[PDB]
C-alpha cells in the first residue's frame, strides 16, 4: 500500500533546470525529506497565525505570512509572488 | 540615533553579567549585536502585526514575535 | 462530468494540490481551506524545491558529475546563506562537511 | 576616592527588577528601524517597552557566557573576539 | 571484554575529529568525547523509546528516533517522517 | 616534520562515509538501550539514523572545539576545549 511520498514529482520539477542529471537513491529520499519538513514548517506557522487570529479559514494570507515567517531573504517575496500568480490563474 | 544607548549603560549591562576587565571596542561591537537582535524582534513583530491589518504595532504582536524565538513574557498583554 | 486532468495544470503547478488540499484539512490545522491555500502552498513548495535543485546540479556540474548525490545536496545548501540558514537545523545522511581550514593550521 | 572597588556597579545595577537603558532614547531608537519594512507605523507603549526587556536579558545572557571565554582564551580581560567566539557556536552568527 | 565505551577506538574519534578540523589532539580527549558520546544517547535513545512507547513497540523505528531528534531540534533527512 | 595530518584533515573532509565501526556502535547502542528498559530492538536504519546524527553532532562539537582552541591562541585541544565548547553552547 501507497507511504505518501513526492519521488516521482522531484525527478519531474529536475527537467526545469537539468535535463542531463540523474538522482541516486539516497538523494531522491533526501529532497523527499525536504520538501515534506518545508510543509510541516509552514503548516504549522499558518495555523498558529489563524488560531492567533481565532480563524476557521487558512487563506492565501495565512501562508504569505507564514513563508515571511520561514525565510529572511528576497526568496520569500518571490515564492509569494509564485502563490499569488498560481492562485489567480487557477481562478480566472 | 544610536547613541541615546550609553556608554555607562553598554558597561551596566556587562557589569549586571557580571564582567571584571573589559576592551573598549566591545561597546561599538556590543551596539551591533544589540542593532541586529534589536531589528529581529521588532522585524518579526511589524511581520505579525501587518497579518493583523493595524498601522498600530501592538503588544501581542510582539509576544507572537518573541514566542516564535522560543520567549515568553508577561504584564504587557499577558 | 468530464475526462479528469491536473487542478495543478490550470494553477501552472507542478506538484500534487488535491492532496495538498487534502493534508491542509486532514492534518487538523483549521475547520476550512480557503480555495488558493493548496494552490499557493504547492507553488511555494515548488518555487523553494527548484531553487534548492538548481544549486544541487550546479553542485554536480561544479565535480564535474551527471548523478546526484547527498554531497551535492550539503554543497546545495553551503552555496547559499538562505539554505545555510533554512536548513541550519538539518543533518544530511551522507553529506558531509563542507572542506574548511583556519589559517594557523598551516605551515609558515 | 581614584582605582578601587569596581564592584560599586555590581552592587548598584541589579538590586531591583529595573532595565539599564533610559526610554526617551530607546523609544526613539526601535521606530526608524522598525519603518524599513513598512512605513505608516503607530506604537503601543507596551510594544514599544517589551523590545528591551528581551533585548537587555539577550546582552546580559551574551556576557554571562563572555567572561568565561576570556578565562579560557588565558585572560581577565573580555575583548570583541570572545563574542566572535560565542554569538557563532551558539549558531547565531551565521 | 571492552564494553566500557573504550569499543569506540582512538582512531574512529580521531577521524571523527580530522573531519571536524581539529589539529594537535592531547590524549584525554578521546576518554572527553566517549562521555559525550553516552550523554548524546541518553537524550536520543531514551527519547526515542519514549515514541517507540507511544505504540508500545518491540521493535524500533527510524522515525522513532527520528521525532526524537525532532524535538531535540537536531532533524534528519533520507529516512522520512 | 608533526604536521602532515593537514593531509589527513583534507582526505577525512572530502570523505562523507560513517566512520565508527558499526558492531562497535551497534553493540552500545543495544547495550545503552537494555539498561534503560526490557526487549528494546532497533531495525538497522534505526541504528544508522542514531549513528549519523552521533557522528554530525561529534563533528560539530570538534569544529566548536577548534574555534575554542583558535581563539585561546592554541593549535592543540585539551579536554578543558570541550568543556568551553558545552558551556558556551548550554550543553
Amino acid at each position: 500500500s501507497r507511504k505518501e511520498s513526492y519521488s516521482i514529482y522531484v525527478y519531474k520539477v529536475l527537467k526545469q533546470v537539468h535535463p542531463d542529471t540523474g538522482i541516486s537513491s539516497k538523494a531522491m529520499g533526501i529532497m523527499n525529506s525536504f520538501v515534506n519538513d518545508i510543509f510541516e514548517r509552514i503548516a504549522g506557522e499558518a495555523s498558529r497565525l489563524a488560531h492567533y487570529n481565532k480563524r476557521s479559514t487558512i487563506t492565501s494570507r495565512e501562508i504569505q505570512t507564514a513563508v515571511r515567517l520561514l525565510l529572511p531573504g528576497e526568496l520569500a517575496k518571490h515564492a509569494v509572488s509564485e502563490g499569488t500568480k498560481a492562485v489567480t490563474k487557477y481562478t480566472s | 540615533n544610536i547613541q541615546g544607548i550609553t556608554k555607562p549603560a553598554i558597561r551596566r549591562l556587562a557589569r549586571r553579567g557580571g564582567v571584571k576587565r573589559i576592551s573598549g571596542l566591545i561597546y561599538e561591537e556590543t551596539r551591533g549585536v544589540l542593532k541586529v537582535f534589536l531589528e529581529n524582534v521588532i522585524r518579526d513583530a511589524v511581520t505579525y502585526t501587518e497579518h493583523a491589518k493595524r498601522k498600530t504595532v501592538t503588544a501581542m504582536d510582539v509576544v507572537y514575535a518573541l514566542k516564535r524565538q522560543g520567549r515568553t513574557l508577561y504584564g504587557f498583554g499577558g | 462530468r468530464a475526462k479528469a486532468k491536473t487542478r495543478s495544470s490550470r494553477a501552472g503547478l507542478q506538484f500534487p494540490v488535491g492532496r495538498v488540499h487534502r493534508l491542509l484539512r486532514k492534518g487538523n490545522y483549521s475547520e476550512r481551506v480557503g480555495a488558493g491555500a493548496p494552490v499557493y502552498l504547492a507553488a511555494v513548495l515548488e518555487y523553494l524545491t527548484a531553487e534548492i535543485l538548481e544549486l544541487a546540479g550546479n553542485a554536480a556540474r561544479d565535480n564535474k558529475k551527471t548523478r546526484i548525490i547527498p554531497r551535492h545536496l550539503q554543497l546545495a545548501i553551503r552555496n547559499d546563506e538562505e539554505l545555510n540558514k533554512l536548513l541550519g537545523r538539518v543533518t544530511i545522511a551522507q553529506g558531509g562537511v563542507l572542506p574548511n581550514i583556519q589559517a594557523v593550521l598551516l605551515p609558515k | 576616592r581614584p582605582g578601587t572597588v569596581a564592584l560599586r556597579e555590581i552592587r548598584r545595577y541589579q538590586k531591583s527588577t529595573e532595565l539599564l537603558i533610559r526610554k526617551l532614547p530607546f523609544q526613539r531608537l526601535v521606530r526608524e528601524i522598525a519603518q524599513d519594512f513598512k512605513t505608516d507605523l503607530r506604537f503601543q507603549s507596551s510594544a514599544v517597552m517589551a523590545l528591551q526587556e528581551a533585548c537587555e536579558a539577550y546582552l546580559v545572557g551574551l556576557f554571562e557566557d563572555t567572561n568565561l571565554c576570556a578565562i579560557h582564551a588565558k585572560r581577565v580581560t573580555i575583548m570583541p573576539k570572545d563574542i566572535q567566539l560565542a554569538r557563532r557556536i551558539r549558531g547565531e552568527r551565521a
